RNA sequence: CCAUAGGUUAAUGAGGCGAACCGGGGGAACUGAAACAUCUAAGUACCCCGAGGAAAAGAAAUCAACCGAGAUUCCCCCAG
RNA sequence: UUUUGUAUAAUGGGUCAGCGACUUAUAUUCUGUAGCAAGGUUAACCGAAUAGGGGAGCCGAAGGGAAACCGAGUCUUAACU
RNA sequence: AGGACCGAACCGACUAAUGUUGAAAAAUUAGCGGAUGACUUGUGGCUGGGGGUGAAAGGCCAAUCAAACCGGGAGAUAGCUGGUUCUCCCCGAAAGCUAUUUAGGUAGCGCCUCGUGAAUUCAUCUCCGGGGGUAGAGCACUGUUUCGGCAACAACCCGAUGCAAACUGCGAAUACCGGAGAAUGUUAUCACGGGAGACACACGGCGGGUGCUAACGUCCGUC
RNA sequence: GUAACGGGGCUAAACCAUGCACCGAAGCUGCGGCAGCGACGCUUAUGCGUUGUUGGGUAGGGGAGCGUUCUGUAAGCCUG
RNA sequence: GUUUAUUAAAAACACAGCACUGUGCAAACACGAAAGUGGACGUAUACGGUGUGACGCCUGCCCGGUGCCGGAAGGUUAAUU
RNA sequence: AAUUCCUUGUCGGGUAAGUUCCGACCUGCACGAAUGGCGUAAUGAUGGCCAGGCUGUCUCCACCCGAGACUCAGUGAAAUUGAACUCGCUGUGAAGAUGCAGUGUACCCGCGGCAAGACGGAAAGACCCCGUGAACCUUUACUAUAGCUUGACACUGAACAU
RNA sequence: CUUUAAUGUUUGAUGUUCUAACGUUGACCCGUAAUCCGGGUUGCGGACAGUGUCUGGUGGGUAGUUUGACUGGGGCGGUCUCCUCCUAAAGAGUAACGGAGGAGCACGAAGGUUGGCUAAUCCUGGUCGGACAUCAGGAGGUUAGUGCAAUGGCAUAAGCCAGCUUGACUGCGAGCGUGACGGCGCGAGCAGGUGCGAAAGCAGGUCAUAGUGAUCCGGUGGUUCUGAAUGGAAGGGCCAUC
């Protein structure tokens, strides 16, 4: 089943990294802020991190849901728009 | 894979009901034993001795 | 004819069992017609114009449909909520 | 005369209450089903866009 | 031995041509399947025999579905 | 003509005249147009033959389900969501 | 006597010149080999195509032979090459992606065109809210690297200096994302449907793999 | 075979700086005309005058037309 | 001696000789759906097939592999019942 | 060596000088015993090398005799051919220019003679690659099958011993 | 009646012999002043041979075909899926026979939950040391450990230990991400029943990302979906799975 040659030319054809639902969209209950793909929970997201960190979404519909554990775990709080 | 030694498939079994579940096993390690709850066609859950029973 | 990339396959792809209601079709009976070109006997089994049943079947179950009687022997065997209920203005009947 | 391909019917013969015959789903299924529980509900079918155009042939007169 | 085999004579008749349609015996490959063996082309091409003005088929060990139709043939539908 | 690209030293033609290549059949689907309208239309065939007659039948006014079946609902599920 | 010797006829073809739109679709000229033999020749006959014949070269079977000629299946098939005819007006591509016994072919998407719809959808700009780890820089980490201080000649730690696509305790421009706003552009936007063509692109600028910061080189990105 | 300003020829007819002027394209403007669309003036099936604007174009899409042979209109009309 | 008629006449083909092998005659083998015919009106000192190629001196070791020849006890094994 | 790559091997011979030739050696890249080994008189339009003779093969061509070539009268082809008002040089350029740019040069038109460009003519490259081409050919490729073989049942019976 | 012996038998085996199908390319007689053929007599062979159907061998004798692509020509070599990082211009994504490696698993626990606990390494001490072994304190700071590559992540630990268990549940799914498509992924919440916790609550397999194969043809179990006159049945569908 020899295909072993070095040759160091491959791949890995990536995926679902990218960090899409950029800044506080309207809001719905769409992915958006997704990167290392596993994910749970989250709820309406505010970006969260240590040291620096904590980005600030404050807009979303009632349950972002997203953001696995690279960047901010969980998240939502009392943030809508005018309260929560 | 199928190799006669490792992992092979559990093809499991309720206690009267006629229902399924699947899983994988092995071989050498310990087995002619098996049973876990799992819920049937419906209800409760309960035996499930699969095949190799206690 | 040079359909180069035959249709098939990458279209081609999975394809569920299936069979076939040997019932010829069943047609249903009609759009809430029954009684008026439906031969004013109201029962059926085929010899009409406006709305026909076309005879080569076994049985025909209506639904109610379009605008229905003002007289109506309905039969035709047959049922619906929709039936029981619209032609209901007269003559009940389902027999077997 | 024009020749249905009797194979797609009974692949996705179908047509909602507007074309778009829906075809079908699963996968693996009765070859390979011992993996994956929840990604695995035969659900019901689905049709498609950039593609039923080619699906389109078959039928004429409503069949079955 | 018979008797046949064979022989002669005689009267009838056949024989060969023939365009196609028709019955029948034998029967491809290119081609298609985007390759190729199953499969297709097609029982087509072709070759052989036979007969008619048409041939062939034809008065149910047919079909139907508990109602019934009623030999064969050809036409439109059923249906791509 | 073919090409990323040809005055190209890449292809074709000595010249003239005549001929020389998207047709045809049936089927299916769109568009325009005409007829009629929840109805539209006949096929073979008959025929005082392009009439008139013939509505066998084909399509549409109902759909859902693999189907039995139900039906403006229906599948799905034990579920009435 | 002799598949004996020399040599005409006769049979054959080793060499050179000429011819090469020839006198000639294989010959002429001068030489050359055999010449009572497995010889040579007249007439007629017999072997038929996947078949014949063959002292064997795939040679010969009517100027045709790794399967003759003639007629047929036949308009075989040709993802290949060529060619494709009158005129005016509007719009106007692509040479990409993803599959492919696929790579000079196809098919879906993309881009063209024609129709019907639909919202102050579209786009530039001003401000607002966003995530970034590129350039640059740096050397705490990973790893290189010096030079100076403590090792029966050197890692390890302190100070001073660098280097990095697969280093980052920093970090632009900026592109992209969404929110308002004025103005402007013969809805430019999106959806569904008819017809497409199109997947060989070449060069120049900028950012890069390669290659030698070689190539009118080659492979991506972007204009 | 000059062939490393295109040639001539140049001491500035080179370069550097500064500023004005001139040449220069199918670009823009002027004048006339053609066609599509939005408007304007009206008129008002409609249409025309003004105006803003659009009109490079292979594959290819769409839209309009000319012409030829034959049929109807045709023993009608044209012609020794 | 033969050969590529029409670019090769040779070291190639043939040859006499040698060897292996097959064939008991309705021969083996070949042409042929068959009948039949050739082999041969021959019959093992004969006929076929294969290789070597006058003649001289010779022609060594390998039977593991493949093929062929013999055995066929035992294992495996078709149709058939 | 019809077999040796290194290779013009090394030594000897022939030569003024010999990558060939002849005689050796053996280090046989990669001879070898009937897909015969080593010899062999004779024969050979057979391969290689040397010599004598002979000479225009040559140094180096000269003259001459004829058949053409040239001129006149008669008859009268050919392939090729987009159109021509068809120069050189350097550069340009789809990358080797009569045709573009610059420049040089050149009155117009024949005849004989040569071939250096017209990437000259001829033949839709014979090499190379490609086509999900073709053909023959090979085999322990695959799938079949003639032929040769096996046995069962038939055509096919009678008894007997085990 | 059976375990078993003899005779009758029926029938399968080998082997004996016979004539009478069958052969005769032996002789003789007619048709016939034929070498054919046919009849007859005779001989030799004989249920053999041989033929037909079926069946195992063998079968380049012949026939039809296959014998991939990518590729700095082709060929040799190498590679054809999937996962990680760089290229990849700080949103996705983007190539080269570009620079480096991994997968084609594992796990009745290595999952769930509850409760609890935190490295590596060095220094000083310590018997069995003389580099490192369990102990004691100290410096103790991702420099540890993650089941397997690389990246990202991890202390509320996903890292480590134990108790109890089977949520590696069944039926659905707001709305999203990603694809030409087939398809792939994420997912709060709902219904039925579970486990762990006093409880809030957590659990729809593993820290996440590889560990994979569409369709057809079928096999197994379930179901009155269908079942060609009808009742069944075969077969078909549907669900589960190989
Ligand atoms: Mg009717
Ligand atoms: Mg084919
Ligand atoms: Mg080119
Ligand atoms: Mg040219
Ligand atoms: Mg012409
Ligand atoms: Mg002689
Ligand atoms: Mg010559
Ligand atoms: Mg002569
Ligand atoms: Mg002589
Ligand atoms: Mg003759
Ligand atoms: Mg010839
Ligand atoms: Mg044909
Ligand atoms: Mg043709
Ligand atoms: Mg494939
Ligand atoms: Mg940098
Ligand atoms: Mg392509
Ligand atoms: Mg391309
Ligand atoms: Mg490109
Ligand atoms: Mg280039
Ligand atoms: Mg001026
Ligand atoms: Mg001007
Ligand atoms: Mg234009
Ligand atoms: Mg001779
Ligand atoms: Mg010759
Ligand atoms: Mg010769
Ligand atoms: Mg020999
Ligand atoms: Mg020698
Ligand atoms: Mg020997
Ligand atoms: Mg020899
Ligand atoms: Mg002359
Ligand atoms: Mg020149
Ligand atoms: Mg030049
Ligand atoms: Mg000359
Ligand atoms: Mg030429
Ligand atoms: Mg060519
Ligand atoms: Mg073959
Ligand atoms: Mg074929
Ligand atoms: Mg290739
Ligand atoms: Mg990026
Ligand atoms: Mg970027
Ligand atoms: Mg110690
Ligand atoms: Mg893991």
């Amino acid at each position: 089943a020899h295909k072993k040659a070095g040759g160091s030319t491959r791949n890995g054809r990536d995926s679902e990294a990218k960090r899409l639902g950029v800044k506080r969209f309207g809001g719905e209950s769409v992915l958006a802020g997704s990167i290392i793909v596993r994910q749970r929970g989250t709820k309406f997201h505010a970006g969260a991190n240590v040291g620096c960190g904590r980005d600030h979404t404050l807009f979303a519909k009632a349950d972002g849901k997203v953001k696995f554990e690279v960047k901010g775990p969980k998240n939502r709080k009392f943030i809508s728009i005018e309260a929560e | 894979a199928k190799g006669i030694r490792e992992k092979i498939k559990l093809v499991s079994s309720a206690g009267t009901g006629h229902f399924y579940t699947t899983t994988k096993n092995k071989r050498t390690k310990p087995e002619k034993l098996e049973l876990k709850k799992f819920d049937p066609v419906v209800r409760q859950h309960v035996i499930y001795k699969e095949a190799k029973i206690k | 004819g040079f359909e180069g990339g035959q249709m098939p396959l990458y279209r081609r792809l999975p394809k569920f069992g299936f069979t076939s209601r040997k019932a010829a079709i069943t047609a249903e009976i009609r759009l809430s017609d029954l009684a008026k070109v439906e031969g004013g006997v109201v029962d059926l089994n085929t010899l009409k114009a406006a709305n026909i049943i076309g005879i080569q079947i076994e049985f025909a179950k209506v639904i109610l449909a379009g605008e229905v009687t003002t007289p109506v022997t309905v039969r035709g065997l047959r049922v619906t909520k929709g039936a029981r209920a619209a032609i209901e203005a007269a003559g009940g009947k389902i027999e077997e | 005369p024009k020749i249905k391909t009797v194979r797609g019917a009974a692949k996705r013969f179908k047509k909602t209450g507007k074309g778009g015959f829906k075809h079908k789903h699963a996968n693996l299924r009765h070859i390979l089903t011992k993996k994956a529980t929840k990604r695995k509900r035969h659900l019901r079918p689905k049709a498609m866009v950039s593609k039923g155009d080619l699906g389109l042939v078959i039928a004429c007169l409503p069949y079955a």
